[PDB]
């Protein structure tokens, strides 16, 4: 049926990228909900994920 | 260590036998769209395109305005300035070029006078430039990298690569 | 009084009523101190409209605290009853917050409009 | 004599379709327009935009079943 | 020609006279900017002259406050008094180093002898005198600084503010 | 160890000048300041302390021809010469400007920003400089005109015959002396008490620049397209006191070291050498990929560096003795480094020092243009 | 030290392994090899969190491991799970 | 999460702050003045060992401070230190200046600065409680305005959100800040420039620091705390860029 009608393919084709990306990279969505809860999924000591600027 | 004992132990081998940093993905890119080069552009020049242009008789400004309709604001890093500035006297005219009061230019704290790898740090930082160059090596890199657009120059006039809106 | 401190002229008021009322329409508008403090708490406020009459000033005074902590554009109007006019309800209003949106027909409105408030603090 | 006629209607063109904010009319902000202005003009946005419609699909449905 | 520089601290002014100058059109370059952090370089190039202590907390608090505001307060008014030699008011004025262009007016016109200078030069030697501190006042006797660095800032914002015991 | 500490280049002074730099002018009373102007017609007033600038207007449609940097002696007022420095463009669409610049060495105040005032001309101008101490222009164009800073037209008419005036410059002491250079390759001395040129010589090709020395006050050095820099005395100027040899294309000007004992002069080969007034060979020769037609050079007014304005565009400043780090020294230090320099002046003549410190490197242009020259005369000389 | 030991050994391997309390969670993956220091402490609300985070008197237990007994929705799913694995593995 | 589970605090990478263990992280920094939260979050507390002393936390929220939100995304070398003396440009209150207080020690002090008028008085509180922040109310434009009160500072973070933010940033590295310094700076690409986008506002003031003299080392976009932020780490050289 997301043959039957394109519009349809490409909504559900953008709905699945969307998640995707936000596996890609960290993305921005609202904020705090609730209250604080705490980083629900870990904190890495040893990744420093920054862009270095070298010489 | 042998080599009737290592046949040997190849044998027996054999026998028995059967703080890090990942940069992160720039908040610009869709999966390799780079929805942060939006009119205006800012296009980092490189001394073959200077030359280059000179050798097709392109005006850097208005051609770039031809290529992407568009205001394009071109920089100069030091490393391409200096670069003009050794190649000398035969390239007098590239140079009284590149230092027009229109391209900006932006400086950099970094060791030498290598624009290959200059260039390719800034774009790898930062992409919301685009890359001018006929460099072959250099494009290869470009290409390598992620939604970065190179407008080499070629034919009569400039030409854009991996633009989306390249109309 | 200095207490209400960034006080609009008539132009300026003017605008800002009118986008007030367009945000009250397409309902990206809170209205009240309570609720405006609560959208400032969340984080969700494009800006702060409040009115310079009220009977006394300090009980709405408290917001800009908040506002001018988490860098919030804050501006007083002359009266709290053209505020609710403006608000579109039957009451007179004292605090209303135009809150965030991407997917707002008034966008470009609302950023005119900061700018100025911005330019004014 | 050209530029200035010429110019004047696309600006004005623009500025009634409203991509074009009334603060740029100059052909420079012509030159920095774009595919999502124009795509931001069309009906069914507009419709989700201004809450008629609940998702963009809502819209354009909306539109065509009249 | 920097002849003399005034710095200003929490425990009250200080003005040093400069012995050397470093030369003016190399002060970009790594060897003089090392010998302002080093500090055996800097005595050679300053030595300290004069020290008037504030009086008390208040007195350092409304003396604070007039520096900010750019005004000469009646102790900067007699430190200079009694250390700046007395030139020609035509010619040849003494050079004195501040470190608030707005304060320059002011010094001059109570002083119409003197010329302040807030140069990149002077500002070097204003940071490297303060990067260096105590060591520099040869044992002369001066509180803590911190704490009264402490102390101070907490008198200057409460009076801005108009803090209050209601 | 002085072959292996010489690091001459020190630095450039911001990003340049757009199309080449022909006119440079220290400013003769203070020390970070000097005035550059290049053939865009674009002036610029730079703070070497900072290498930046304090300004950059765009002066002329033609060619900057002259620069001078000075203070006026208005009558109307007294311009503060404490928070504005000012500064004199010649330029060859018959215009001579002169502009104010905002300069901060003093902080002692707190509009009237550029071009105060504007000479017209009659002719196109080609030098400039200013009698010191009395705030009086002479500018050379197609016949030397004395001007006052108050006076819109020229004041005084000097000139031999109908010939133009390629150079001018005043000289430091007994200010009233004015030396001058044409292009029927003459030089002529005038004499502004008298107010009357007073006597000429000629070479055999015209000489491109004159500076006095200022510290014998009757003494003159001139850059000579003849590859060569000619000193001469003022009183007897049927003979040149030295000359100086090591260039290998036209030398483009001459600057003396206050202190009055060492000469660099820029050629319109590539290079920079710096001589002793009493040798008449060069002492040291600066040089670099990126450096060209070096067209204006001068010395510094603490007589520690060189500027030298060069036609790539650039204002670059070298270090006058390429050893001699800015840094304060310990007494300890100082000795040994003063015992160094005596010790080699001892012995500067024995073979292998001599070997030695004087194996510089230097471009393969100019090496074989030496040998070329040095085959031609010995070719002049045994047909002698 | 030495002294409430098994209780900390306890939760400590309880925190290693805290990928797999919850079928929700999913926790990024990290080895997390027991540190050379560390103080287990209480955790104290604000007055203002008295409904919303703010925990009880007697749900308030001495270790995380006894409060994960204490919930209930996780010992179901536990004891299901530890059933099926061992039928599997039977 | 809720106010009684058990947690596990430990070292973090950065000298001063800790990541407390449980079933979900969190960020703390040991209190300095315990018993009190400055702006309510949850705090946690252990013993230590006469009758044993309690030890207080506290814990960062991510969506509040930016120092914090880079802190969670990994900056290689952030210059705040258990012992070293920090400017602080722009602290509205304590929400991240006592953070960095409890991050510096006892020893280090923390010069808070900020302009306005009510959350300085709310700064003034929090720092008399607290002994390593003096606070200052002075306009951070015009640092000699308020040279008196600060010498020789170690590193400064900056969160002006003003768009002159380079030039308030250079004033005040120039004038108090030691060599081989430590410079953070908070962007807020929309507040600097409204109509470009925020990699060309980044891209631009990153070049504004390389002329300020500051040779800038790292860059970190933090995105799940924050919408187009940025935080740059760079080193003041002051002498030698290159
Ligand atoms: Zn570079």
């Amino acid at each position: 049926k997301d043959n039957r009608n394109s519009r349809v393919k490409k909504r559900k084709k953008y709905q699945k990228a969307q998640k995707k990306l936000k596996s890609v990279r960290a993305v921005y969505s609202g904020g705090q909900s609730g209250v604080y809860e705490g980083e629900k999924t870990g904190i890495k000591k040893g990744l420093t994920r920054s862009v270095k600027f070298k010489n | 260590a042998k080599k009737t004992r290592k046949f040997g132990l190849v044998k027996r081998t054999l026998n028995t036998k059967k703080t890090r940093n990942i940069p992160q993905v720039s908040s610009a890119l869709f999966f390799q769209y780079n929805q942060a080069i939006k009119p205006p552009y800012q296009v980092l020049i490189d001394t073959n395109f200077i030359n280059f242009s000179i050798q097709k008789k392109v005006d850097i400004v208005r051609g770039m305005m031809d290529c992407l309709l568009a205001k394009c604001n071109p920089l100069i890093t030091d490393c391409v300035m200096a670069e003009l500035e050794k190649l000398g006297p035969k390239y007098r005219i590239a140079l009284k070029l590149a230092r027009d009061p229109r391209i900006k230019r932006l400086s950099c704290s970094h060791k030498g006078t290598y624009a290959d790898d200059c260039l390719v740090h800034r774009v790898l930082q930062h992409k919301c430039y685009i890359v001018a160059t006929n460099d072959a090596g250099l494009k290869q890199r470009i290409r390598k990298i992620p939604g970065i657009p190179l407008m080499s120059v070629g034919g009569h006039a400039y030409v854009i690569e991996k633009l989306p809106d390249v109309f | 009084n200095p207490k209400a401190f960034p006080l609009a002229d008539a132009a300026l008021t003017q605008q800002i009523l009118d986008v007030v009322q367009q945000a009250a329409n397409l309902r990206q508008l809170k209205k009240g101190a309570n609720e405006a403090t609560k959208t400032l708490n969340r984080g969700i406020s494009e800006f702060i409209i409040m009115a310079a009459d009220c009977e006394p000033i300090e009980i709405l005074l408290h917001l800009p605290l908040l506002c001018e902590d988490k860098n919030v554009p804050y501006v007083f109007v002359p009266s709290r009853v053209a505020l609710g006019r403006a608000c579109g309800v039957s009451r007179p209003v004292i605090a209303a917050s135009i809150t965030t949106n991407d997917a707002s027909a008034i966008k470009t409105q609302i950023y005119a409009v900061k700018d100025k408030i911005e330019t004014l603090l | 004599p050209k530029r200035l006629f010429e110019g004047n209607a696309l600006i004005r063109r623009l500025v009634r379709v409203g991509v074009l904010s009334e603060d740029k009319k100059k052909l420079d902000y012509v030159l920095a327009l774009k595919v999502e202005d124009f795509l931001e003009r069309r009906l069914q946005t507009q419709v989700y935009k201004l809450g008629l419609a609940k998702s963009v699909h809502h819209a354009r449905v909306l539109i065509t079943q009249r | 020609p920097i002849e003399y520089l005034l710095f200003e601290e929490p425990t009250g002014y200080a003005v040093f006279k400069v012995k050397l100058q470093q030369d003016d059109i190399g002060s970009r370059l790594k060897e003089v900017q090392e010998q302002i952090n080093d500090f055996g370089a800097f005595t050679k190039l300053i030595e300290l002259v004069s020290f008037a202590p504030f009086k008390g907390a208040a007195e350092a608090l409304e003396n604070a406050n007039d520096i900010s505001e750019g005004l000469v307060s009646e102790s900067l008014k007699a430190i200079l008094d009694l250390n700046l030699p007395k030139a020609s008011s035509k010619k040849k004025n003494i050079t004195l180093a501040i470190s608030d262009k707005n304060l320059g007016p002011s010094i001059k016109e109570e002083f119409p002898y003197v010329d302040c200078i807030s140069n990149e030069l002077a500002q070097d030697l204003i940071r490297g005198v303060r990067l260096h501190g105590e060591k520099l006042f040869k044992g002369l006797q001066s509180g803590d600084l911190e704490r009264a660095q402490l102390g101070l800032g907490h008198a200057y914002s409460r009076a801005k503010v108009k803090f209050s015991v209601q | 160890l002085e072959r292996m500490f010489a690091k001459p280049f020190v630095g450039q002074l911001g990003y340049g000048h757009r199309d080449g730099v022909y006119a440079i002018a220290k400013n003769y009373g203070s020390l970070n300041k000097l005035a550059t102007g290049s053939a865009d017609g674009v002036i610029k007033y730079w703070n070497m302390s900072t290498r930046e600038e304090f300004v950059s207007f765009k002066a002329h449609y033609g060619l900057v021809t002259g620069l001078c940097v000075t203070q006026p002696r208005f009558h109307d007022k007294k311009p503060d010469l404490k928070s504005q420095n000012f500064m004199l463009s010649c330029s060859d669409d018959k215009t001579v400007k002169l502009w104010s610049i905002n300069v901060d060495d003093y902080s002692n105040k707190n509009n009237e920003e550029g071009l105060i005032r504007t000479f017209d001309g009659e002719s196109a101008f080609q030098g400039i400089d200013s009698h010191r101490e009395n705030s009086t222009f002479a500018t050379g164009g197609a016949k030397i005109h004395l001007w006052d800073v108050n006076r819109l037209k020229p004041v005084s008419d000097l000139s031999w015959g109908a010939d133009n005036i390629t150079s001018l410059k005043f000289n430091q002491n007994e200010t009233d002396i004015l030396a001058s250079t044409g292009s029927d390759n003459s030089i002529v001395l005038y004499d502004l008490r008298t107010n009357s040129p007073t006597q000429k010589i000629v070479q055999t090709m015209r000489t491109n620049a004159i500076c006095w020395n200022p510290m014998e006050a009757f003494n003159f050095v001139t850059a000579n397209e003849d590859h060569n820099a000619y000193y001469y005395d003022m009183r007897n100027l049927s003979r040149s006191l030295n000359v100086f040899k090591d260039h290998v294309s036209a030398v483009m000007d001459v600057d003396f070291s206050p202190t009055g004992d060492e000469i660099v002069t820029g050629s319109y080969d590539k290079s920079i050498r710096i001589y002793k007034t009493n040798h008449g060979h060069s002492r040291e020769i600066y040089h670099t990929k990126r450096m060209q037609h070096v067209f204006q050079v001068k010395y510094s007014m603490d007589s520690k560096y060189i500027i030298s304005g060069s036609d790539d565009g650039n204002v670059r400043l070298w270090r006058s003795k390429a050893w001699e780090r800015s840094n304060v020294k310990t007494t300890r230090e100082k000795n040994k480094l003063e015992y160094d320099e005596k010790l080699k002046e001892r012995f500067r003549h024995m073979p292998e020092i001599k070997r030695i410190s004087r194996h510089r490197h230097v471009p393969q242009v100019i090496k074989k243009a030496q040998e070329i020259k040095n085959i031609e005369l010995s070719s002049i000389k045994r047909r002698e | 030290d030495d002294n409430m030991r098994r209780e900390v050994q306890r939760d400590l391997l309880l925190i290693k392994h805290r990928a797999a309390l919850d079928p929700k969670r999913h926790y990024k993956k990290q080895r997390w090899e027991v540190p050379e220091r560390f103080a287990i402490g209480t955790i104290i609300e604000d007055k203002s969190e008295f409904y919303s985070s703010r925990m009880n008197r007697k749900e308030r237990k001495s270790t995380i491991l006894e409060t994960l007994m204490g919930d209930e929705a996780s010992n179901k799913y536990f004891k299901r799970k530890y059933n099926e694995i061992q039928e599997k593995s039977t | 999460a809720r106010g009684g589970a058990k947690v596990v605090i430990e070292p973090h990478r950065h000298a001063g702050v800790y990541i407390a263990r449980g079933k979900e992280d969190l960020l703390v920094t040991k209190n300095m003045a315990p018993g009190e939260s400055v702006y309510g979050e949850k705090r946690i507390s252990v013993e230590e060992p006469v009758p044993p002393t309690k030890v207080e936390y506290r814990v960062w929220n991510p969506f509040r401070s930016k120092l914090a939100a880079g802190i969670m995304g990994g900056l290689d070398e952030l210059f705040i230190a258990p012992g070293k003396k920090v400017l602080y440009l722009g602290a509205a209150s304590g929400t991240s200046v006592s953070h960095v207080s409890d991050v510096v020690g006892p020893e280090g002090v923390v010069y808070a600065v900020e302009f306005s008028h009510r959350p300085g008085r709310e700064l003034i509180s929090m720092a008399k409680k607290r002994p390593n922040i003096i606070p200052i109310i002075e306009d951070a434009r015009h640092p000699q305005k308020y040279r008196m009160l600060i010498g020789m500072v170690d590193c400064v973070f900056a969160d002006v959100a003003q768009p002159d933010q380079a030039r308030i940033i250079a004033l005040n590295s120039h004038m108090f800040l030691k060599d081989q310094g430590g410079v953070v700076i908070s962007i807020k690409a929309n507040c600097i420039d409204s109509t470009v986008d925020a990699e060309t506002v980044f891209a631009r003031e990153v070049q504004k620091l390389r002329e300020e003299r500051i040779k800038p080392l790292e860059q970190l976009t933090l995105e799940p705390y924050e919408r187009d932020h940025c935080i740059v780490v760079g080193r003041y050289m002051r002498s030698g860029l290159k």
